[PDB]
């Protein structure tokens, strides 16, 4: 009489996995054998990635850049000598690092105005109140309000090669295409309408610490302001104190010649950005990218350790049972 | 003591006939539901958090704490508000049905809500009773009506109720003729079976002929009237006072030990939350010490924020850390553990293995809160006759004057008359076609199957009872001589006294008091010379497993009978404690009665009443049998059931070895402290009595160098077999009380089928009522009700086991998943200026509990069998002994907490080590801190979902659905929220974080590896258990 359906009687059709030895050991062995190969292909792809990082902060009495470690005539100019022992093959990526720089600070991440950087004419002429101490000055609204947009990395790094002569061959760096495609073509637009970009930014100012307005960050209108890729790239927060942000990308030359031949190079810095205060470092990193990113051994060593601990357990188990 | 006047005409203080079974109203639903929700440790906590978020400035938006709460609160409010609109609807249907009233020679048709105490209601046939009536008349003579309380207490037999004699002359015409009455009745009690009253019918000149009422007249409210013409009643209780409406209070037992572990876990997670917040503030101010760790020139405070008092900042930062780590406490645990108990209360009444083909009923779940207290039971207290042995009494071997009649013509006749009288059999009036049976249909329909058996056993010989002809009693005395009798008084039976009696008047002469009772309660008052002769047959019959009743009689004289007349009618005409004032009267009416003989009745065990006590002794329980029957009858039934095995040394504390106030203690201590602690399951079993248990408990207030009750409980706990004979209905509860206290909380169960067992079924943790031959009196005081003993095996073993496992692994996992959530966000505070910056986005913070992880565990807690429900009952040997609350102890709790700590550490510090890369793409683009949080959240969501997918051993299509669909909804919501969710937002912070995080083979491999490293300490236990 009681409703004798599959569900009310707690006898639905089910699977009920049976977990028995011959159903539980080949697991350890399969993951061991699938990981160690992966954790070796990865380890090798990593170790085959050539990178070099030059810490050009100064602070070392003998360093070339200690002449602008202190607050000096605004346009310092130092240069550091590095040497590429083993040439760089693919297309290369130049980053810039920063230590003890908390771009991931609650007060610092809050400090943007997305409605304004997204071209909303209403929020252009009255920035939000999250970008607070840098929201108005000189009785006007700041164009890229906030801390994030104000403390934007602003020193120019350049690379030179030293040929069979001593003359410097100027390596050619490229600025376009270093920021997420979306958040340069969608999430960051310029104020709505107009022909010249200094008209749109009409009732606004330039942030406190900057030196030129936003509408004078670059000459090609496709990289000018709110769309400047270096701006967009600084604005994506670091997530850890020691971070690094893509600065330039050197594209492999269609010839059969490496991008960065071995030899001696100058890295000359127009040292602008001060990090001596909060005890930070500034580094320039030249690296080559693989199918997996950059040189980082964690993935390889971790896959290998997991696939050689699973296999050790699988062997201990096969021993225990099939011997017992 | 209320005094109603029949027609409401003289010779207001009273309620109105409107029942309200609901709780709320249309105007105090919120004010009354919210207050009762927000009174719970976690609802109040999240309301506090929401208010601290709305007043202060905090890390996490106010929506993330008040959207997950406005939902968990509005879901329970909808559930309870509907589950009460049902009660409103039902009350309306009940008390908005027409009911005719004889106002003044006028048959008005009011509504049942407009009836007032003391007005002649007129009920037609098949029409339920509008209120507690008092049947003042009927159409047919004989003044009787058939009522069937098919709804009040579940029963389905047509009980018969009696009118008031002086009133049956009133029928449909001028019954409103100022029938002067004064129905003095006791104050409303929910007893549902007792009633104390008195009438004062007045004549034209002077009369006070008051017929003392009882439960024989009161036609309860809501008890259908069957197979009659029409009745007139004088409402006495008028709704919200009538028992049917006073029995709405039946909740206060449902409190399990898995509702206090939820609170211990909540307290621990609160003191984990406070330690997280306090550590993070202590270290936020040992970090900000350095002048450049606050406002270092790239982020600089605001004037206001800079010139704020300091201590105020320490307080506000502690608050912001409690409001950041505030999710370590589950928001959706309450609504899920309530929807689970709701939707899963049914499985234990939908079951077709609790379905008795005879009773044509199944099981019945009167409290869906102990559901998980069945899988925890530690003791089981049973009743012998009715549960272990169904009341199919077969009369065998009467014994007249110690002769074993099978005495020539002197007293056998008297013995057979005794058997035929001194009962309340009440043959079914109408008889079917006669000729296919032995005598006729003559279906003896009594309430006590011990009387039916005796009448059938007298019929085996000459006598044949056929009477009850409106005040008379007829019997064929071995010759077709009807031989009318006359029932003058029926000294009914009560479990405590153990004697039923009757005072008949011979057809042509004197009076005779017949008395049938137990031997213990009938030998004390007899002519002692015959005890020594009949007790040997009583003892044989007992030792062979038969129920023995002694039959005695007394010749009453006129003047002595005229004295007993007053002594007995003044006991019923008295409104104050008439049951007691009447026990004390017909307890001296039965003083020195000439013992006639004894009668033995054989009874059989139920279907599987031995293979169930074996299945209960196997699963660890300790089955005690608290009976009221004799000591050798109970002992024989216990040996049959396999309670006592063949090679068991029995410890008898009965009256056969303890006839001395001090000689009891001798054994009491000798066979415990020098015997059963110095010296098994099959070897030791105890056998106590009622008088001896009284001696132990009651007057053990004098000798306490070695406490009596203490030494005795010590004797008991070393025995898994105990048989408490001759136990009364209140000692049956004294025993459960004694046990509920010792050495912890032994979770007791108590299973009974009679009116004696209505006391322990109420005392013990979870009570089970059987629905058998006696009535449905216990089945309605009980928490569960099964129509058989053998159903206790399935109930405990295969329903408590699953009901307990499902909720213990819902409770453990609800805290696991949240410690896993929140440990990455606590560890991120170091790799942050301790600035309380949320690791995860806001949509993620709200959704995790109410969307991404809510269903899988609910579907698991409903449809899941970690041991197939067939092997569960096939094997009690352990499968039940395995979880004596063990699944929610410290051991498992800390295993789960350490697994969640390990997994949170792995999530965070695997993404941390992966983000040392300079790029995770192949175009060399860098990932922010929103792509760090979505990586940690992806790993978290998948690891918790797959830790549950590794736990399910029973994969219904619904498990497949909820698990893989929770994962696919995380993955579809994250893409949908990445894309356009713009206009109403102030952030655009996660605009493509997911769709870019997933464009990196390196993040794919990292997510796979971290899910695996996090599930390893579990795939390892799986294997270590599959092996060895
Ligand atoms: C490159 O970036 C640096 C640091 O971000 C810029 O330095 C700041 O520049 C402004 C003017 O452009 C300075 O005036 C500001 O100095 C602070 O204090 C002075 C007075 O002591 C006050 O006038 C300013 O309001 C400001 O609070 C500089 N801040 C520093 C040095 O930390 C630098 O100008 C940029 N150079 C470029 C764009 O070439
Ligand atoms: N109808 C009856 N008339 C007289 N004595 C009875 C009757 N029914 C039971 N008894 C006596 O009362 C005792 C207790 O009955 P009860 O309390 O119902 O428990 P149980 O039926 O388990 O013995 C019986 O053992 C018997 O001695
Ligand atoms: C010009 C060149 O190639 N050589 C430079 C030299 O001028 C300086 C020196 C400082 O240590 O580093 C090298
Ligand atoms: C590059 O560094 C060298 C070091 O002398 C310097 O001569 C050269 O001018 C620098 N680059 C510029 C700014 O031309
Ligand atoms: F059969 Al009983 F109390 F012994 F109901
Ligand atoms: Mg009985
Ligand atoms: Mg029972």
């Amino acid at each position: 009489r009681p409703d004798n359906t599959a569900f009310k009687q707690q006898r639905l059709p089910a699977w009920q996995p049976i977990l028995t030895a011959g159903t539980v050991l080949p697991i350890f062995f399969i993951i061991g054998l699938i990981f160690i190969p992966i954790g070796i292909g990865i380890f090798v792809t990593s170790n085959n990635i050539r990178e070099i990082e030059i810490d050009y902060t100064g602070t070392e009495p003998s360093s070339p850049c200690n002449k602008c470690l202190s607050p000096d005539v605004t346009p310092c100019f130092c240069t550091i000598n590095f040497t590429l022992e083993k040439s760089f093959e693919g297309n290369v990526f130049m980053y810039y690092g920063l230590s003890n720089f908390y771009q991931n600070h609650r007060r610092y991440v809050k400090s943007r105005d997305d409605s304004q950087l997204n071209g909303d004419s209403s929020a252009l002429l009255n920035p939000s109140k999250e970008c607070e101490p840098y929201r108005r000055n000189e009785d006007k609204p700041i164009a890229p309000c906030g801390a994030i947009m104000n403390s934007m990395f602003n020193d120019t790094l350049e690379l030179f090669l030293i040929g069979q002569d001593s003359y410097p061959i100027p390596i050619a760096l490229k600025k376009k295409g270093i920021a997420w495609w979306t958040d340069k073509n969608v999430k960051f637009r310029n104020p709505p309408g107009g022909d010249n970009l200094e008209e749109r930014f009409k009732g606004t100012t330039k942030p406190v610490n900057w030196l030129k307005p936003v509408y004078m960050l670059d000459s090609d209108p496709d990289n000018n302001g709110f769309i400047n890729e270096d701006f967009i790239v600084w604005m994506r927060t670091a997530a850890l104190p020691t971070f690094r942000k893509l600065y330039r990308l050197i594209e492999r030359k269609s010839d059969l010649h490496p991008t960065l031949p071995a030899g001696r190079y100058w890295l000359n810095v127009t040292y602008n950005y001060p990090v001596h205060y909060f005890d930070g470092r500034k580094r320039m990193i030249l690296s080559t990218i693989s199918w997996m990113g950059g040189k980082n051994p964690f993935l390889g060593i971790a896959y290998i350790a997991v696939g050689s601990i699973s296999f050790l357990l699988g062997v201990v188990l096969l021993v225990i049972n099939h011997k017992y | 003591t209320r005094t109603v006047f029949v027609g409401n005409h003289p010779v207001q203080r009273f309620c109105d006939n409107r029942i309200v079974s609901s709780k709320y109203t249309l105007w105090n639903f919120l004010p009354k539901n919210l207050f009762e929700q927000f009174r719970r440790i976690a609802n109040f906590y999240f309301l506090i958090i929401f208010l601290v978020q709305v007043t202060v400035d905090t890390p996490t938006s106010p929506v993330t704490s008040g959207l997950p709460l406005f939902f968990v609160i509005t879901v329970t409010a909808i559930k309870q508000g509907y589950e009460d609109w049902l009660r409103h609807r039902a009350d309306n249907e009940v008390n908005k049905s027409t009911v005719y009233i004889i106002e003044n020679a006028k048959r008005v048709r009011k509504e049942s809500e407009k009836i007032k105490v003391g007005d002649v209601v007129e009920v037609q046939a098949d029409e339920t009773f509008p209120c507690d009536l008092i049947l003042l008349s009927s159409c047919t003579t004989d003044g009787t009506c058939y009522v069937t309380t098919a709804s009040l207490d579940g029963e389905s037999n047509c009980k018969t109720h009696y009118a008031v004699r002086d009133t049956i002359a009133l029928c449909t015409a001028e019954s409103i003729d100022t029938l002067r009455a004064a129905i003095e009745c006791e104050q409303p009690q929910p007893d549902l079976y007792k009633f104390v009253g008195r009438i004062n019918i007045y004549s034209n000149s002077l009369e006070a002929v008051a017929r003392s009422l009882g439960p024989e007249n009161l036609l309860l409210k809501g008890a259908t009237l069957k197979n009659t013409e029409k009745i007139y009643g004088v409402a006495v209780y008028t709704g919200m006072e009538t028992k049917m409406a006073l029995n709405y209070q039946g909740k206060s037992q449902k409190r399990s030990a898995v509702e206090k572990s939820i609170n211990a876990f909540l307290i621990v997670y609160l003191f984990i939350l406070l330690t997280k917040a306090a550590v993070c503030t202590t270290l936020k101010y040992v970090w900000q010490s350095t002048p450049y760790n606050d406002e270092p020139w790239y982020n600089q405070k605001t004037q206001k924020e800079r010139e704020t008092l300091k201590v105020l900042k320490m307080f506000t930062d502690f608050l912001s850390f409690m409001v950041l780590f505030n999710f370590i406490i589950p928001v959706s645990m309450y609504v899920t553990v309530e929807m689970q108990k709701f939707l899963g209360s049914f499985f234990i009444s939908w079951d077709k293995d609790f379905y008795d083909e005879e009773i044509n009923e199944g099981a019945l779940v009167n409290t869906s809160d102990l559901n998980e207290e069945l899988g925890q039971v530690d003791y089981v207290f049973t009743d012998k006759t009715g549960t272990l042995t169904e009341n199919s009494m077969e009369f065998i071997e009467c014994c007249i004057d110690g002769h074993k009649y099978k005495v020539d013509k002197n007293r056998e006749e008297l013995f057979l008359r005794a058997l035929c009288l001194c009962h309340t059999v009440e043959i079914k009036t109408n008889d079917a076609v006669d000729g296919a049976t032995e005598s006729a249909e003559l279906t003896y329909i009594s309430s006590s199957p011990d009387e039916i058996a005796l009448v059938k056993g007298a019929k085996r010989y000459g006598f044949t009872f056929l009477g009850n002809r409106n005040g008379y009693m007829r019997v064929e005395n071995q010759r077709k001589e009807i031989e009318e009798y006359e029932l003058l008084h029926t000294l009914n039976f009560d479990a405590v006294r153990r004697r039923m009696s009757v005072i008949v008047k011979t057809q042509e002469g004197d009076i005779l008091l017949f008395c049938k009772g137990a031997d213990s309660a009938v030998f004390p008052r007899v002519q002692n010379h015959e005890i020594e002769l009949t007790k040997v047959h009583v003892e044989r019959n007992a030792m062979d497993g038969y129920r023995t009743l002694c039959v005695a009689f007394k010749e009453i004289a006129p003047d002595d009978y005229e004295r007993i007349n007053r002594q007995l009618i003044e006991a019923k005409m008295a409104l104050q404690d008439r049951e007691e004032k009447m026990e004390k009267v017909f307890d001296d009416i039965e003083t020195n009665m000439n013992l006639i003989g004894a009668t033995a009745v054989e009874d059989k065990l139920q279907d599987q009443a031995a293979e169930t006590i074996e299945a209960l002794h196997a699963a660890g329980l300790k089955v005690w049998v608290l009976t009221g029957d004799k000591m050798e009858t109970a002992k024989s039934t216990c040996y049959a059931c396999r309670l006592f095995q063949t090679n068991t040394e029995l410890l008898e504390l009965t009256t056969k070895t303890i006839e001395e106030s001090e000689r009891k203690e001798d054994r009491l201590h000798e066979l415990l402290i020098e015997y059963r602690k110095k010296l098994e399951h099959q070897e030791y079993g105890l056998i106590i009595d009622g008088s001896t248990l009284s001696l132990i408990l009651n007057s053990s207030q004098d000798s306490s160098s070695n406490n009596y009750k203490s030494i005795f409980l010590q004797i008991c706990m070393k025995c898994t077999a105990v048989l408490c004979c001759r136990m009364a209905p209140l000692q049956k509860a004294q025993i459960v009380r004694m046990v509920k206290n010792l050495k912890g909380s032994p979770i007791t169960l108590s299973i009974g089928d009679g009116a004696n067992d209505v006391s322990m079924i109420l005392e013990s943790h979870v009570g089970i009522g059987i629905k058998g031959k006696e009535g449905r009196q216990a089945a309605r005081n009980s928490d569960y009700s099964v129509p058989k003993f053998k159903h206790l095996k399935k109930l405990l073993l295969a329903h408590g086991h699953l009901y307990y496992v499902r909720i213990a692994h819902l409770v453990q996992y609800f805290f696991y998943k949240n410690l896993c959530f929140i440990l990455p966000q606590f560890l991120y505070q170091f790799f942050c200026g301790f600035s309380q910056q949320p690791l995860y986005d806001a949509a993620y913070l709200t959704m995790y509990n109410i969307c991404f992880t809510s269903l899988p565990i609910l579907a698991y807690s409903l449809l899941e069998q970690h041991i197939n429900i067939d092997t569960l009952t096939s094997d009690p040997r352990l499968y039940m002994k395995i979880s004596g609350n063990a699944m929610l102890q410290l051991g498992p709790f800390l295993y789960w907490t350490f697994l969640a700590a390990f997994e949170g550490t792995v999530f965070f510090f695997g993404t941390y080590f992966l983000f040392q890369t300079a790029s995770l793409e192949e175009n060399g683009k860098v990932y922010g801190n929103w792509t760090f949080g979505t990586i940690v959240f992806t790993v978290l969501v998948f690891t918790v979902t797959l830790k549950l997918a590794l736990d399910t051993r029973f994969w219904t299509w619904i498990n497949h659905f909820v698990i893989w669909g929770s994962l696919a909804f995380y993955v579809f919501f994250s893409f949908f929220w990445g894309g356009i969710i713009w206009p109403f937002l102030k952030q655009q912070r996660m605009y493509f974080v997911f769709a870019q995080m997933l464009s990196s083979v390196s993040t794919w491999l990292a997510i796979i590896l971290l899910i695996f490293i996090s599930l390893f300490p579990e795939i390892l236990l799986i294997v270590l258990k599959n092996v060895r």
